[PDB]
């Protein structure tokens, strides 16, 4: 009798996050008041089995 | 000699991944399905005895 058994196992696996904030706010004496906020997410995954 | 000639189409969806990087610093893999009605036209012959 002869067994041969071969297993291989491969994974991969990658996350990939960018966040920007940008924030800009301009305030006289009382008079003019101006704020301007942006946000900026980015969220990737990416999982490859074998 | 010309047996017969037909056009055939059919459904596939094609998934892809492409590194897409924005400004050379906001990189990102991005993995896409494209739903594509691929067509395309087979012409069989057969050889005779000229
Ligand atoms: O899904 C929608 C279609 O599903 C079937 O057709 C399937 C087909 O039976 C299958 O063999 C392949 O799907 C799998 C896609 C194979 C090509 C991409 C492979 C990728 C895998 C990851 C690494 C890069 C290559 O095509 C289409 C999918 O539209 C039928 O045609 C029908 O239900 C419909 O039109």
């Amino acid at each position: 009798q002869e067994d041969h058994v071969r297993s291989s196992f491969l994974l991969d696996n990658q996350n990939s996050q960018n966040t920007v904030t940008a924030s800009a706010g301009i305030a006289f004496l009382n008079i003019v008041n101006f704020k301007v906020e942006t946000d900026y997410i980015s969220q990737t995954s990416l999982t490859k089995d074998y | 000699v010309h047996l017969l000639s037909q056009t055939h189409e059919e459904g596939y969806s094609r998934l892809e991944c492409k590194k897409k990087c924005t400004l050379k610093i906001f990189c990102k893999t991005v993995c896409e399905d494209v739903f594509r009605v691929a067509k395309a036209e087979f012409r069989a012959y057969w050889c005779v005895a000229a």
